[PDB]
């Protein structure tokens, strides 16, 4: 199995602490506590509606795999090489 | 103007493999590319 | 056959990856809690108690920081002393001591957090710059050996006092690891080195010759000061652990 | 003249041989001996007293081995504290120190005694070795530094009291260079780091903030931990002396 | 005073910036230019002239790329023979293959570098000449007769398979000698009830049978676009020493 | 420009020049402070306090330099004890110490005070040398821990006494950094190693096999041996800073 | 035995010693016979003939010292044409210059050093015998034909300028080759809608134009002096060789 719920933060030593639910490049949940201003304070935040907040860095992470990936599978691999240049 | 920062993170266990993945199939090629320019510099591939 | 062997190549680096994550992890734990650890050790140096009591003669020292702002001083030969207007007596090993933790958190803020680690040869560095540090506020917290009597007698200390002092005594106070200490050397010049500290060391002085004939020491422990060395020995062990768990794995794997 | 030169060669040479076999036999001596001193050492750690006894709390533990087998504890705040079943909680600056000794044997034991004596910077790394692994017991033995209250809290000991124990107390068993020791942390929670184990310290717990409000420490000596740690110095000194002698050797030829 | 120290610290670390951005330009010009020599010389060893006339015995060889495709012998006796290849088979020269690969390395080692990095001591670059060069030598001496070649490995190479079917008093030898092509027959005696010297006089076995070389004929002719790699090794090899010497200069220099 | 330039290398060298000239001055102030003091060091060494008295056992022991010249003991198992003629025990740790000392002034006084100073790696190989002497005196005025009961046996010390003495009884004089000590160890054979010196410590000597049943310890201090390490600590102290202030400028121009 | 180790070991020191010396005898003898020899070798590069006759292209060229002070060149064609220079101008050969740079070095290196010092373990004399034989090696090297001079760079070459002045058919490029003065004419051919080869059948682009040679004529002479020259750099190289073989024998020998 896969994790898809992280938790960021303690309660006593951040004044910042979330479970945010990642899947894949998304970001599907951030369920958010801020203990601001005071020391007694604390406000909550959440996603909104079924939404999908795309990590970037992961998406195109992902691209350059499957790039890479193609460089190996785009090849028959009963395919004997000339020079020993054209394997480096 | 920005007051206090407050920054929390946690490790992405899948994320982590992925760049372990990543070193080790770097890692990999290095050493062909090696093993490769080893043998060239003094004899045919073919 | 080949494919096993490239099938090996990638689990065996694929383990020694992992636990170089491991190792990242740890290495920024540890830097982070030293971090907390000696910036609270700054704290203690900067602004708590500030009057001092230190059993033949007694004394109520006033400090502030790294500056003796006030020594009242009673002496048993009973005569009484005091500074003039609000002046400060600055004890040097504090300061030194406070530049140190000082220089030690700059080594340890200013750096990327952000390692992907690599070897642990620059981590070690790192850790032997900011042990160098500590050890040496530490020592320097420690009582100086290498003051000489015609250095106390040239220090700012003996014009400090109230009533103007006379030429049979000499005052020095100063910090033996974790107290205030507060030493009166009683002199008179004999008829017609200086390293001793001791009843019956000779030395020069002005264009007279001088000998102490005997010494008085009394010390009160500084709870902040105890509070920044407890601080030391923790980072410095902290420290020893991370360089000892870098050569465990170092070695492990090569 | 040849001759003269060539029998030259020959005395030096002969001297230059002789001492080597002198060296040789100092070497394996002293080998020989750190074995003996070494597995009397180990042999205080394995089975010699059992029960001891360590002003204001008072305490009566039966420690076997590395296994603190059991632990009653008087605490005037009088009330009063027990193990559960026949449980043992190991202490691990034993266990850890026990380890050294033995890796230290192994060093000793698992070398050819039939040295037939070459330089001499293969028995320097041996005595490197021997030693690396003996500072480290005797540090280890010595009371830790980087021991954390919340670490204190999460340690198994809080658990391992009967009648089980209430929330304004902690409890801590260590061992300091040589003898056992029992510390007692009293404290109370705020209203709305953790390094200095004084009083006025503050640290969280659980999801609480708390504070050690005082603490008490009782502590007795433990013979057999003395009988190795004098062992260990000992042999430590035995080693230096052998390695400075290897040295004044390899210098005087070279 | 430390004002004027300081100024002046900055004069100097100015002058010697611009000219390691100088050393810089003149560290890629060079490298472009070897790439371009060096993929010359490439072009040379794949397709210029094929067939070859090679004293007194003689040969016409065609020779394609690193192929001796056909070889046509005539060797005038004390009496002439006239010998050729199964029509159908090729016979490759190895220094040729070899050469090839040695340069197709140099032409990899300079193409794959990024050619817009910031410039640094040299040393990297220093490694780079000498890996170059080293590819270059070596060509070039594969391309020189190889002196190791024994008459059993020549009775052993299949060229003597190659030919009508011929006597076990002939061997033949076709090699390159760096600008020519090279045929060579041994005239042989079996001895009545080492290896290495390829003159007259020659003693050595083959098969089961032990032999003497009795006379020994040679022709060569030389091959135009070997020539041109030659030349263009040769250039290749002072362009690279030529940097490697500036570099060290300037190295010295600021040092 | 070429001429801002030169003008340039031309002030940068000079102020590094004139630091030099600085740091020369600096290291030969601090070598002759070491030579004065190390020359006192000695002189304590040579000829002043001669007799000195060491609960249930109490000695008085006259020593003259490195030599015991006599020891007259009272032991409560009342027995009494004394020299035979008018011989002397010598203390070896103090004829060593003594080597030491005479070593590193030489180390001083054989040395061109016209150095115009160089680089530094040389004064730091002197100040390597000379603190590896004071430090070794120092040690050796320490307790010897690896110093066998038989090994104490075989000392002619226990030949020394007069009356001739008993075999239920050993006596070991030895210096422990500063103070004279004295001990007695009662034995008694067993019916049908060595190092600890503790009561229940078992050996051979002889032919028969003995063990310490209990012992008894004494000590003085000795004011001229506690000067002489007062001497070497502030000439280590002295020497440290030399090492750090080179080191200092040695990085600070490179 | 301490006596007899003692006084043996002041023989073998006492033996050492007196090689020491020997070797530094020999060491100064030898650096003395290179200042002589380099000396002369310096001497035949300054003022010995100097007019010179270099097949079917013929020259006469009159060389003082580094200057090529006129050259004066018949080509024959299918037709002859007939060259000479400004009267007035100078055409210097950089490979003079440059080799009597080296020279100059080389003769610096040996007279800057005092010849009075005790002997000592000879890594310094090696590294002296490296540097001169650095600087002799350089020179004949530069004497020696440059392979890395493009036709554009003749083409760009200052003599092109100073011939009555001729059409851009023909280039002329006149260098050294070790001991002979040599003089090339490239005939050229503007083609139809790299630069290394110096054969028959080279492109390359000039001005503003793509150039490809067509024919190329060669012609050389020995110069006495040169050769001179390039003989004591032989014997120079070798006394320096035998020195640092001696000493790296006396250093093993006694080690």
């Amino acid at each position: 199995a896969k994790q898809e719920n992280f938790i960021l933060g303690s309660c006593g030593t951040d004044q910042v602490k979330g479970v945010l639910t990642l899947q894949g490049d998304a970001l599907s949940q951030a369920d958010v506590n801020l203990k601001m201003p005071r020391n007694n304070q604390l406000l909550h935040f959440a996603f909104r509606e079924d939404k999908q907040w795309k990590l970037q860095q992961i998406q195109d992470a992902r691209n350059h795999v499957s790039q890479a990936i193609y460089l190996l599978t785009s090849r028959d691999q009963s395919y004997q090489f000339k020079t020993g240049a054209e394997v480096l | 103007e920005v007051s206090h920062v407050h920054k929390v993170e946690c490790v992405i266990p899948w994320l982590n493999d992925a760049l372990v993945y990543f070193t080790v199939s770097l890692q990999l090629c290095q050493q062909l590319k090696d093993k490769i320019s080893v043998f060239s510099s003094y004899w045919s591939y073919r | 056959m080949a494919t096993v062997m490239a099938a090996t190549a990638a689990e065996r680096a694929v383990l020694e990856e992992e636990f170089r994550w491991l190792l990242h992890d740890e290495v920024h734990a540890v830097l982070k809690q030293l971090q907390d650890i000696l910036k609270e050790a700054s704290l203690r140096f900067t602004l708590k108690q500030e009057n001092f009591i230190l059993d033949q003669v007694k004394g109520v020292l006033t400090l502030q920081g790294d500056a003796l702002s006030q020594a009242d001083v009673n002496l048993k030969m009973l005569l009484h002393f005091a500074f003039r207007e609000d002046k400060q007596w600055k004890l040097q090993q504090i300061q030194d001591a406070r530049n140190h933790v000082s220089q030690a958190i700059y080594l340890l803020t200013s750096r990327d957090q952000s390692y992907q680690f690599k070897t642990g040869a620059e981590v070690l560095k790192l850790m032997d710059a900011v042990m160098l540090q500590l050890t040496r506020a530490r020592n320097r917290l420690t009582t100086p050996a290498t003051l000489t009597l015609p250095e106390i007698a040239a220090s700012g200390l003996t014009r400090m006092f109230a009533p103007a002092l006379p030429s049979d005594l000499l005052v020095n106070v100063y910090i033996n690891l974790n107290k205030l200490c507060l030493t009166v050397y009683q002199l008179h010049a004999l008829q017609p080195g200086a390293v001793l500290h001791s009843p019956g060391a000779m030395f020069e002085w002005g264009s007279q010759r001088l000998e102490v004939s005997h010494v008085h020491k009394v010390e009160c422990v500084i709870p902040w000061l105890n509070d920044a060395l407890v601080y030391f020995t923790v980072s410095l062990q902290l420290c020893q652990q991370l360089k000892d768990k870098i050569s465990v794995f170092s070695s492990y794997w090569s």
